[PDB]
């Protein structure tokens, strides 16, 4: 000790350039440790040791520290809190409350050095034991639940490394520090609450990894049709900027159906932020009555907020997103953007003067993206119950013009299955979703085909390949259109551009914004889609049997106008769009006479 | 003070045998001659502290030199006296006027607004120019780009915007913040001239940063600039527009610093944090939920060989919720301002027109004209290139109507101020060339109301 | 006597430090024994005076440097062989996975081999039929040749490795091939389409597993291959099978090749990769072949996806002048329908001169290889010229190659992942294109074969 008594070590910073900090006599600390830096004590984490000298990652701005201040290292590795108290929340990047952050300090700016629990500690919370005493429990074990949404049990599970006989347990109202359970362990007593934490950086055990082979049904045409994504599966959503990337996320974040989603604004704007606390309360379901922000968790860490918190941001989102999965939920998590993130690994990189690889970022930038996804996906979880859960990740990508070359991109598509390639071209044409048709794909669409097959009874399938046959097609035939000009094509190939032009404009094109065309049903789609491609088939036919292309349209303007206001169409009013194909026959067998 | 510089190499410097230096701290160099130079800390290890100075090293002698650290970053002295003032890229009078005395000093950095504190920008900001006010509503709260390049007349677009906007009803609350950044002493001088000539500047504050001046006032001013906006909007409650050209010369400079200290050079030589840094002005703009007053931006660029994809404003387009195109095509045929429509959007429009902002028709006839002008200028390209005898009778219509929507509509004018009700109106007069059955953007209502 | 020092001085990413060591030696094996008792294996990457550096295969997150300890094996990384292995499922580091019982070694391997004498190799000649036409005629694989196929993100490569393994065979005999396979960083999903595979087809049976998945640290890809090797080199030359190895994705090899370089704060070569990936790769590579007086083989398909699709990266150019040819997968094939999507034209194979003819395939083997390539070389050119200029651009001959080109692709490349054709049958076909042809068009093959041959 010192001066006749002791504490704690307490580290001395000896260098500050930007988001690093160099500190001495901090041999008491770990690798990926917390320690609270300076005499601000901003929240920053060790990424390297030297001896008795950490390399520390901070999380706040370190603008006005400097060598001599202390720092007090917590022992533990960057965490998360988890329990009753989480889900409507909004966070930054460390798991801050940002609205009890603008109410403690009384300020609607974020200042520094700023301790708070992530969770209210002090509110209670009704415990509705569900195990009995005597039982054996291990990880994962649910003991009780928390009704923490009208809709949404929190189930309060065994933590991971606790093994033994239920001692006592009891139902009542407790907050989350209150000791709701007793396990009789090997080691000892041990005493559980209903908040457990967990390292950010470490995916949450599970049993095992199962194949996502069943589609996600986001209600938007041009994915669920063409590049579906199953849950349990990843998808990238690379675009050049203003090519409506926010709109197509809020879309997946308020239709699809998941139990949660855990949306992530990472180094982006704070006015989408903004739009999303405004919209997702309003946003009602019919059915339970919820608003989308009841199953929401927000982490927000905009593009002028620390950098390094960007990073914290993407890994506080996929651990809460794994937490809710290992209840037996299907989640989704929305990381927007993922190129942020990596703009954030390449300024760390500089200050730690490593190597750089591709275009300056890190030579570990592909193994950091790799282990992101990889923990995704559809899992057994952990427990006597072997429940099921999904995460399911949207991740916006950012390349620089556009250009899907960039590091980011190429080392996301080398672990993701799904490509929503957006494009500047089509977003210029008011054509929305702006995704291009011809570059994206989804290695998912043979296995959703048998799946859509057999649920529906129909040959679905055959009907989607068929569309993107004619969409390929249209592609080769606009080439030639360019050349010679559309007069020089055939009766049938300038049918195949009409047929073309209505998948476009009557299927794809889908306005977010609009009642009804915001979302279509999945039987809905398969009577828009059918009815489309009757008219090209019934078409077909009739200039093989003498019928000219011009008289074909010419004599098919009312049932053509039919056709494109199908998306209109009330769910509850579905006949009125599988009988245009009998409008469709008999109009068209009439030209031909 | 200390006595105690070891080390100078290039525009870096290093001071040994210091204690309590900050990161990013201010310096003050007092030169063997008397001279006083001013720099900064950029990193600070054990007893060292490594400086640049704003100024440069040249004529330095070390030994003779003593070093000030001054206990704060870089900041400025706000008053509300500001107002109809000139200053320098750091704040200083440029004008000759009397002394400023200053309320409080704040850091030019200014705090990050509270993502759940911020409120979405709303309200409508008359500029005057039809093809912004109608097609690319300007919010308030809202960052919209302009998107130039050499040669064409960004210089006058920027003046008749900070001399023409204003709010409605709503009466001496709104002030304009212009920062010039790196640009000519001649082209400095247009922009005061016309300032002064028009009364502008008696509602404005202007800082002033020129070509020749130190890269690193030229990066100190946008956020000396934004500093003094918040101030104003934030503190005194005014609807505060900040304009500021060339935003190319700002990137420049960063790059000329980034260089200097030799860090890894990203995409095209510019600083791999060129993004995050220019989010840092960016995300000033907004409004604040319970206060009254707001920020709104309109950054100026030109485009590196009219390449929209070149590093600035493509950083800047995925930053911004908007742009504004100026064209060659277009300037090239005396349309003023040369603005294209059709690669020109505003995100924010929404919060910022319609029935009690603007009039209940604003939407539908944005609509509807943009989609007949796309449709005639396609009508113009496909005569080009197979003939007049290639349109039918209807696209002969839809091309002579994008004529008249360049050569009235579009083209006004730089010292011509159009209400949003004359905007409105002409836009009427454009759509009754059309046939009515052509007009589907527009429901049965407003056709029956408004069309001449 | 275990050696043991408590004396580790820095700790940085994969890369760690431990002074006032004695009697260490290069690429001798670690093993870290951390402050709470678990255990990560690593390699002595540089030894001089007390200090040794080492590399960490599952990272240090976690570490206390003052209270872990660093133990020093005595030996370098080893393999424990026996013919047990087979059926059995490993990780990167050659543990077990498949919740079976522990190998009782038949002995100890290091993983790096040994160079096989070169008088001492028998040159590979034994025709592979694999079933695939654009390989068994065009592209010829031969047992003890290392071939590997070049491939993309999200193109088709894992269900064309699968198709060859499950069709592979050499003719006249009976022999099967035991499979070695190592997953190299790859997603659950690519491994479990493998996995799921060999479960079908009860390859498993005949298998040894080594699996390093995408959520497995990254720094073990570096072991690895040399795992899987090792294996294979036992159980061929020690064991007396007929081994092939799949090894994907080698593109994930050597980005953790690079992680260490960069770690280490060596001088880069093209990329930032190190310059030494040309003989680190050759390493793996060339432990394939076939020695004079043994039973056994081993013949390599490594599978790598070329970064941007280029070719001319570092990757895929290197593995080129390695490898014994590479067959290549092309995104606008695959977007055409072709299954396998193999373009032939830059694909080869350096070993099919002495696999094929009379007494192999048949005599007409090469002769129809030479003419199919200058044909369709031919045709695709016309085909890209008349898509762009029309086909009246065209001249009366080019239009003929068009026309063949378009059915080449589309009824010989194109044969389906399950389509099983004997070389005969592929053969035969060959010569139904070439009959589209003017006979005087036919100037690779001498009038005795097209007598013979040509419908
Ligand atoms: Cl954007």
């Amino acid at each position: 000790g010192s001066s006749g008594s002791s504490g704690m070590q307490i580290g001395k910073i000896i260098k500050v350039s930007g988001p690093l900090v160099m500190a001495e006599n901090m041999s008491e600390a770990s690798i990926q440790d917390m320690c609270l830096v300076g005499d601000l004590g901003v929240i920053g984490e060790i990424i390297e040791m030297r001896q008795d000298v950490a390399s520390i990652q901070v999380y706040e701005e370190t603008s006005g520290i400097g060598p001599g201040e202390p720092v007090r290292s917590t022992g533990e590795a960057l965490s998360v809190e988890l329990g009753p108290g989480i889900i409507s929340q909004m966070f930054d990047g460390i798991q801050r409350p940002l609205d009890t952050f603008m109410e403690v300090t009384q300020s609607n700016f974020l200042g520094r050095g700023v301790q708070l629990p992530a969770l209210d500690h002090e509110k209670q919370w009704w415990f509705e034991a569900t195990i009995e005493e005597g039982t054996e429990v291990s990880a994962g074990d649910i003991i009780g639940y928390v009704d923490e949404t009208k809709i949404i049990q929190h189930k309060i599970m065994v933590p991971n490394g606790i093994k033994g006989t239920v001692q006592k347990i009891e139902s009542g109202s407790f907050t989350i520090d209150d000791p709701i359970c007793v396990i009789e362990t090997e080691q000892g007593l041990k005493e559980l609450t209903m908040m457990q934490k967990w390292p950010v950086r470490r995916g949450r055990p599970i049993k095992q990894k199962l194949n996502p082979d069943v589609p996600m049904i986001t209600g938007q045409r041009v994915i669920d049709t063409f590049f579906p994504v199953t849950k349990g599966g990843a998808a990238a959503v690379p675009g050049p900027f203003g090519a409506g990337k926010t709109v197509v996320q809020h879309q997946i974040a308020k239709w699809s159906d998941v139990d949660l989603v855990v949306y992530v604004g990472c180094g982006e704007r704070g006015n989408e932020m903004t739009d999303v606390v405004n919209e997702f309360p309003e946003l009602i379901d019919p059915n339970t009555g919820e608003s989308l922000m009841e199953r929401t968790v927000l982490i927000a860490n905009t593009s002028n907020m620390p950098v390094a918190a960007r990073e914290a941001s993407i890994y506080t989102g996929i651990t809460i997103a794994e937490y809710f999965r290992d209840m037996g939920y299907d989640v989704a998590i929305m990381a927007d953007s993922t190129s942020r993130w990596a703009e954030a690994l390449r300024e760390m990189s500089g200050r730690l003067e490593e190597m750089p690889g591709d275009e300056g970022y890190p030579a570990y930038l592909g193994s950091r993206l790799a282990e992101y996804y990889e923990r995704s996906g559809r899992v057994i979880a952990l427990g006597s119950d072997q429940r099921e859960g999904s995460i399911t990740a949207i991740s916006a990508v950012s390349p620089s013009g556009g250009d899907i070359s960039e590091p980011v991109t190429q080392n996301t598509l080398r672990v993701v299955k799904v490509f929503w390639g957006l494009d500047s071209s089509l977003a210029q044409k008011r054509h929305f979703p702006s995704i291009n048709w011809i570059q994206s794909y989804s290695l998912y669409s043979t296995e959703v085909g048998r799946y859509m097959d057999q649920i529906l009874q129909q040959d679905w399938s055959d009907m989607v390949t068929e569309g993107m046959r004619i969409l390929q097609e249209e592609e080769q035939l606009n080439e030639i259109v360019r050349l010679v000009g559309i007069d020089s094509l055939s009766d049938n190939d300038r049918l195949t551009l009409e047929v073309a032009k209505s998948i476009r404009e009557d299927y794809l094109q889908q306005n977010a914004f609009d009642d009804v065309d915001t979302f279509t049903s999945r039987e809905k789609q398969f009577n828009m889609l059918k009815v489309i491609l009757t008219f090209g088939k019934e078409a077909r036919k009739a200039l093989s049997l003498g019928a000219y292309f011009n008289e074909i349209m010419e004599g098919t303007v009312a049932v053509r106008e039919r056709i494109s206001r199908s998306k209109y169409i009330p769910e509850e009013e579905l006949a009125k769009i599988s009988s245009i194909n009998e409008e469709i026959k008999e109009t068209i067998q009439l030209i031909v006479s | 003070e200390y006595r105690t510089i070891k080390e100078v190499v290039g525009p870096l410097m290093a001071v040994e045998k210091v204690s309590g230096v900050k990161y990013e701290e201010l310096i003050e160099v007092r030169m063997q001659n008397g001279e006083i130079r001013r720099g900064q800390v950029l990193e600070v290890q054990e007893d060292k502290a490594m400086v640049q100075i704003f100024e440069g090293t040249s004529g330095i002698n070390l030994k003779n030199s003593s070093v000030r650290f001054l206990g704060h970053p870089l900041q400025l002295g706000v008053s509300e006296d500001m107002i109809g003032r000139v200053f320098d890229g750091l704040g200083r009078p440029k004008d000759n006027g009397p002394e400023i005395l200053p309320e409080k000093y704040l850091d030019i950095n200014g705090e990050v607004i509270n993502p759940i504190a911020r409120d979405y920008p709303d309200e409508f900001i008359q500029t005057g120019i039809s093809a912004i006010d109608h097609l690319n509503t300007l919010v308030r709260g809202q960052k919209l780009p302009v998107f130039s390049g050499s040669g064409l007349p960004h210089k006058e677009l920027a003046a008749q915007i900070a001399r023409q906007a204003t709010v409605l009803d709503s009466s001496d609350d709104f002030a304009v913040v212009f920062a010039a950044i790196g640009i000519t002493f001649e082209e400095a001088e247009f922009f005061m001239e016309d300032f002064r000539q028009t009364g502008a500047i008696d509602r404005s504050v202007m800082f002033m940063n020129l070509a020749n001046d130190p890269a690193i006032e030229r990066i100190a001013t946008p956020r000396m600039a934004l500093t003094a906006a918040e101030y104003l909007a934030y503190e005194k409650g005014m609807h505060v527009l900040v304009i500021m050209t060339d935003m190319t010369n700002y990137a420049e400079a960063l790059r000329e610093i980034s260089a200097a200290r030799r860090e890894v050079p990203g995409r095209r030589g510019y600083p791999g944090y060129l993004y995050t840094n220019l989010a840092t002005l960016f995300e000033r703009a907004g409004r604040i939920r319970g206060l009254k007053g707001s920020v709104t931006q309109i950054p100026i660029l030109t485009m590196p060989e009219d390449d929209k994809t070149h590093p600035i404003p493509d950083l800047t387009g995925y930053i911004t919720e908007g742009q504004i195109i100026l064209t060659r095509e277009l300037y090239k045929s005396g349309i003023q301002p040369p603005i294209d429509v059709l690669p020109s959007l505003s995100r924010l429009k929404d919060k910022g027109t319609g029935a009690g902002k603007t009039r209940e028709d604003h939407a539908a006839t944005m609509n509807q004209l943009f989609a007949a002008y796309a449709q005639g200028k396609q009508a113009k390209e496909l005569a080009v290139v197979l003939g007049e005898s290639a349109l039918s009778d209807i696209d002969k219509i839809y091309a002579k109507f994008a004529e008249r929507f360049e050569n009235e509509y579009v083209n006004q004018g730089f010292y011509t101020n159009r209400t949003i009700t004359e905007t409105l109106d002409l836009g009427w007069e454009l759509l009754a060339m059309l046939p009515r059955t052509e007009l589907k953007r527009i429901k049965d209502d407003l056709l029956d109301k408004y069309l001449p």
